[PDB]
């Protein structure tokens, strides 16, 4: 199973991982983070890790979360998302964690 | 009442008008007959696509043409500049508009040749129009894919392909990382391959690629035909098949019976891909004929979710600066005018949903860094001939397209200059996908000359 | 396999090709890219329009290409002949053929200019097409009218005029002895004039001038709208009102619904008037894009039931040579070459009935020697300012040009040379017609360049 | 994100605020509750007319409020002028308007009034609704009647009259001069008098007037149903049956099923009288409600070819000042604004067709005079006690009220002053004509109070 | 005959008449002119409401008006009451009787002001009209839901969310507890959020929340649209996606178009959530307009599964006795007359479906006791902000709402006060429920005015 984004490159690494989060931050975008034990074609709604990171400063607090997240979901597939209001659409998702 | 012939200019040139924000803007090169001024062919352009013939008529006393007539408001070089009023337009009709701005002026003794370079669509006449039928946010929504170009690529040969066959080579492109497949603009229903057959195999392997990858799928399923009932039949039987796309060439078509297919297209949950076929026998030559960024205009304000842009760097014509001015135009809100791009106008998109350019006709692995550094993200990138002439095959192929472009956006991504370092960054990825490596060896060698 | 970039020549050229009767048969004049030689061009746009693509693909040992390719068969200076073979094509669809043969291959950087001069449809995809709906020979029997050209005029100022007001000039011009009005191109629906207010009122004014002139009459109700859904809708329209016709733009409307239209018209008894707007954009230059011979064999493969062809001599570019093999293409059964006229191929139409040419664009009573010498009887002369602009109004404009046409049709019969004699016949006929006097003496000075 | 509850004015109170071309603007007279600030109430009700509530919403974040909120930029009085943008409505849709603009902003325990006075409706918006079937000018083609006011009335009592009994007094109505006669708003089908029966005797009324008199004429037949099925039933039958005209109450059909008859009356070729029953229980008072002038708008937009406007000196309120602005709004192209006849607002039109001016009420052959010279010659008076009460039964009272029309606007034109002669002119008809003596004698002493 | 004026008293007043259980009635509070005396104001009330005009007409002659004249039988201070004859309405149309009772009434020079207090309509009218598609009885069965109000909240912000984020929204707040949630009554199709698009999405929220919940799901799917025809076009599509729900704006839309949705939504098997919208235009001032319960009893004949009535507690206007009454009148088989809530007349049903009450706007968990003080079990209490503003977002949001019912539920069945002991049940259930005690910190000093 592929995970779109990334997925046919080797899996990233935490240090390539904070290098995504620094480019959504720069331009200005909401960071956020997805999991679920059900990837798939069919699913277009993984569970949210609490709400966008509208307040998130530093890629450092983002890559926080996703350990946090992994912990409580060791299971699960785990996506970085960014975020843009102004054309309301994810501009970039990947997954950063793979069960 | 005065009969007798007039020269035109004394009614329909008025550079003392001041053009409204409702009126209706083109901008004509125009070349006149030798010893016909400049003044006088403008403003025979302006009279016969509005309300002027050759000689005074006696009707034209029953109205009010100061409300109705064109005006020529401007001459700079050999650019006419010409004013429409709201009011000559019908409500939602790209055909209305062809046929005043593009209906007879092109033929008149008086002008040599004429290109239409661009027009001014006032923002009350763009709110009759409904725009894509899905939009690249909502696709992307759909798709569940972002933050990368998306891949895609026409079956091949064009022609001559079985049902099955065709269906197998969808299968191994999509299985192999591509987003999308697609039929040829010139494959419809034809003795070789049914459309009713080719139909129902391909989406058989679209599910099974869809449910091997875990990626959501699609294929462009041609419905265009001789006649609208024809294509609404074809574009139904697509719905029940459960695609989620289907493809029209709306020139070759028409923009009547294109205006039918995105009706029933969203209607029916269809997301709209749009082959611009044809348009190269009206905007190849910069003397004469209307320019791409114009059909590019009418082809969103109808409503298609992508439209082909050209490349640039591929085997057909296209200049940087155009092509650029021509993604603007699809994609933003709001255009600034250039005419260092060819835009001689503004263009507010009064919240008409976006298109996505799609690049396409001969490029391959090594394209991708200029690709990406021309459209960014929200584009469609075609690989035809660059998959299935893979040394291994359409899957082998697809793999090394998809992992090409995946690979320049994380370096994107990461702050490197994917110009300077697009060599390295692709041998880079190479390291890791032998697909990619083979494909590097084999076109290294092909390029094409570019223009900016 | 073998993968790779190949010539396109190697397998889209072959000169040794004898095209079939059932092959469909292109010349193109190509301006190649500088270095580009002429054969790798014409192969290029052979290939790109039928099977091939940029590089070899190994989907091609499925097939048998042979069976399949188009093939430069033959090259004269810069005309190339490209054969294609029938299984190639959509059988009723002139999209398709549009989608093949002009879809790609104008806009390759290795051609940087092409322009489709000519093309043979093959009897047998002739045979897929209906032709028009009604065609000359049923025409004139649903108008009663034989052994003239049929004279008729478009509506001014083009747009701008209410409803009403559209029904009284139609009304004059009718009484006054034109057989037909008709809705400029760009007329469709608007603030100011809406198609259902027009149809209406128009309609009164064709049948009070029927009953009043005792000749049958007609207006080209324009039908074109922005959807095929619409644009049936107003055909229902005008046959529900009992219009003999209808009109529409087939190259703006485009080809689809046209298509729609043509079929449409034939179920409600509806005869298909055919405006060729758009057509200059592509098919005036002589180094690119597409002849409108070419253009014309497509409408009446579709099935129109009228053509504008130009007048050569009014204010729209035509030429006498080429306007003369146009006009035997939509009329005749079969029109061999003639390198004079521009017909680069033999056409046999395969008993499709015939369209009328039309002649409209900067026209007046000094041009009927002209036009009649041109065209023959099987044909419309469209007056527009021609009768509107006439000194006393649109009744005495129409009667101008009736009686003008008439004269010269008379002269002809009886074995004179209305060429040497256009002006004295003219004359002639104006000693017994105030309003043809009137009109000579107003447009005398007012010619345009051949 | 910040949760908890925020003074509305924070995000929609903005006095900086420029209002764009394309914004919807309103003019809503406001009554705070006693301690809620001015600014604090029109801030709610520009809230919680577009994007907000009452507390902080984590999805807020999600898209651009900025775009798309509705802004108070101005406060005037007790005036709160608010900005709404272009994208926040649905095209083509009235019912959408009113379901922002006044769906819940009345009712908010902060806001004790609440009275929406003007509505500035940008061009760009207008320009997706289709206006009058017909309009003023292609009518009065279709009647072939002109240069002078048109007569109507409606048939009484309002209900409870046999088919047969109100084709007879449509008859003598229409034989005697009137062009129109109407069904009573309330009168559709109902045990007493069914619409089928209705319609078929009417219309053979409606063609031996037409035939006796020689002038075209037409009865406006009530299709107000209790469904917009029921509806399009009964105008197809009118259709059927020839008549010119069908007649909708536009509001308590509700504006959805009227624009459904309006399309089924342009495709059937029928004219569209509108009656505006209700209007009043929004639009009497001025603390409170809609101004009708802002259902008027609404009403052209929808596409009405008539609508009722009040007399001034008839027996329902109506104000001369602002009923001269509703007229301008219906029939001319562009409206000023001008506070003095509550237009807060100028009004561009963007070619929409006219709409006739309906006076009716209460009204009879001394107001003649006034009515004449408040609309001028586009409009229709209708009187229908004022026909049937005449002495001798409709035929009288229908040549009566002809004859004074006539005879006022001859008056007019030859350069008399109609206001200070109105009586002269009348008593010098009257000399011509016995039953305008008749009615003129019989309702000399009845009046109704006027307001300037 | 006798032509000339009257008074309207001499016909329409008559203090005698004794109403029949098959007649119409209405109280009206009536503001005459200055002047004016009551019977005078309510005889033109009735007059002009009925078969009488300013004037005699002979007409009047043709037929007995006695027998369809509406007449005023009764005054009380400002109050009037006037009964109408069967025979003067359409059978099955609200739309004839708001033209005949607040047709042109409301707007008479003699009566400044106007009110529509209540109406008895009787079982002979009401037996024409279906009612409620579905009922609260049927719903409940349809989803298996007893004992307890129903939980739901309209999606937000108003307008400004794409589909894909309004559906992400949906799926939180259903899968956190909320039976249900809703579009906006603003929210229809519009440039940044088109009809078809949030369909698809939100029904895919409902889908997934209904299988990880184990409790059956529904939003409220807004069909409001420009046209009857569009209306039942979103309504069709929200079938074919296996919605249990559309919703439509009655009063906005219009009750002839509302008439066609609910017989559309019966046949396809949807259920119907009527938005009052543009009510508080004209039943909020006590001088002039129609009272909400009027309107109430218009919506249960027509037929809406819900409808709106208010909070009392919330952001908008609400007064508790009347809203008693009203949540009578929309589920009871029989309401008797009660001057403490406004009930003007015993209303009986004739076996019309019931109709759940909606309570919406402004509120928040601490309301919680005093809405189900209120209304009971068969209502539904909507939390939009009171949703979204959680701190923790949408799901935690939905969970506390949903805890706060149950625990209040509890409370009431086990015979606490539920007034007086508010507070305590919630602190008790928030003791387990870390949600709802985040929910009662953030909004505890959010109080409106009753
Ligand atoms: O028919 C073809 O040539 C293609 O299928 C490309 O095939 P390859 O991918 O094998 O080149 C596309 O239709 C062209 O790119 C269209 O041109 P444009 O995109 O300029 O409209
Ligand atoms: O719009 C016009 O100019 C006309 O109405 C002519 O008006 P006049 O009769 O007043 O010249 C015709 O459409 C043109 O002749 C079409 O050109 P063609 O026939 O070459 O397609
Ligand atoms: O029902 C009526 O009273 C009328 O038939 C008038 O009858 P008379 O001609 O006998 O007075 C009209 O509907 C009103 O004028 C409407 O009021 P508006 O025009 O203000 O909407
Ligand atoms: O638009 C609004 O305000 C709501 O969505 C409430 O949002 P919150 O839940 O965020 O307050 C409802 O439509 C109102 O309650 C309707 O008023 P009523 O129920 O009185 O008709
Ligand atoms: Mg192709
Ligand atoms: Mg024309
Ligand atoms: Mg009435
Ligand atoms: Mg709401």
């Amino acid at each position: 199973m592929h995970t779109e984004t990334f997925s046919y490159l080797p899996p990233l690494t935490d240090e390539e991982i904070k290098k995504q989060v620094e480019y959504i931050l720069k331009n200005g975008w909401i960071p956020g983070i997805e999991y679920t034990d059900e990837p798939g074609p069919h699913n277009s709604y993984w569970s949210f890790w609490k709400l966008p990171f509208f307040n998130a400063e530093t890629a450092e607090e983002v890559m926080e979360e996703l350990e946090a997240c992994r912990e409580a979901n060791p299971d699960c597939y785990i996506k970085i998302t960014g975020y843009d209001n102004i054309r309301q659409g994810q501009v970039l998702s990947f997954v950063a964690y793979r069960p | 009442y005065e009969a007798g012939v007039r020269p035109y200019r004394e009614t329909y040139y008025d550079p003392d008008y001041e053009p409204k924000d409702t009126d209706l803007l083109c901008a004509f090169r125009i070349t006149p007959k030798p010893g016909v001024p400049m003044e006088e062919a403008a403003a025979a352009v302006a009279a016969e696509s509005s309300t002027g013939t050759w000689t005074e008529v006696w009707s034209n006393l029953l109205t009010d043409l100061e409300r109705y007539k064109a005006r020529c408001y401007r001459i700079e070089g050999d650019v006419a500049y010409i004013a429409y009023p709201l009011d000559l337009f019908e409500e939602g009709s790209i055909v209305n508009i062809m046929s005043s701005i593009v209906g007879n002026v092109f033929g008149f003794k008086a002008v040599q040749a004429l290109r239409l370079e661009d027009m001014r669509i006032p923002v009350a006449y763009l709110k009759t129009f409904p725009g894509p039928p899905t939009g690249i946010q909502v696709e992307r929504d759909r798709l569940n894919k972002y933050g990368r170009p998306l891949l895609g690529g026409t079956i091949k040969p064009k022609l001559g392909l079985s049902a099955k066959n065709y269906a197998r080579v969808v299968y191994e492109c999509l299985r192999g990382g591509l987003d999308t497949t697609k039929d040829d603009e010139n494959l419809n229903s034809q003795p070789f391959n049914r459309w009713r057959d080719r139909f129902l195999y391909v989406m058989e392997a679209v599910r099974k690629a869809e449910a091997e990858t875990g990626e959501r799928k699609g294929h462009w399923l041609n419905v265009t035909a001789g006649s609208t009932e024809e294509m609404l039949k074809r574009a139904e039987f697509a719905a029940e098949l459960g695609s989620r796309y289907i493809m029209v060439d709306f020139l070759t078509a028409g923009f009547a019976a294109f205006a039918s297919v995105r009706r029933r297209a969203e209607e029916l949950g269809l997301m709209l891909h749009c082959h611009r076929a044809m348009h190269a026998v009206f905007d190849r030559q910069p003397n004469h004929g209307i320019h791409f960024r114009v059909l590019a205009k009418w082809l969103r304000m109808v409503g298609g979710d992508h439209v082909h842009t050209g490349t640039v760097v591929g085997k057909l014509e296209g200049d940087r600066a155009e092509t650029l001015g021509i993604a603007d135009l699809l994609r933003e809100d709001y255009v600034p005018a250039d005419p260092g791009r060819g835009l001689f106008f503004d263009q507010d998109w009064a919240g008409l949903k976006p298109v996505f350019p799609v690049a396409s006709g001969g490029i391959h692995v090594w394209h991708v860094p200029d690709l990406v550094s021309i459209f960014g993200d929200d584009a469609f990138f075609l690989f035809g001939g660059g998959t299935h002439g893979h040394p291994r095959g359409s899957r082998a192929g697809a793999t090394a397209n998809r992992v090409a472009v995946e690979a320049v956006v994380q370096a994107r991504n990461e702050g490197r200059d994917i110009l300077a370092e697009g060599r390295e960054i692709l041998e880079e990825a190479a390291r890791s996908c032998p697909e990619l490596r083979e494909a590097m060896e084999l076109w290294g060698d092909v390029k094409f000359e570019v223009e900016a």
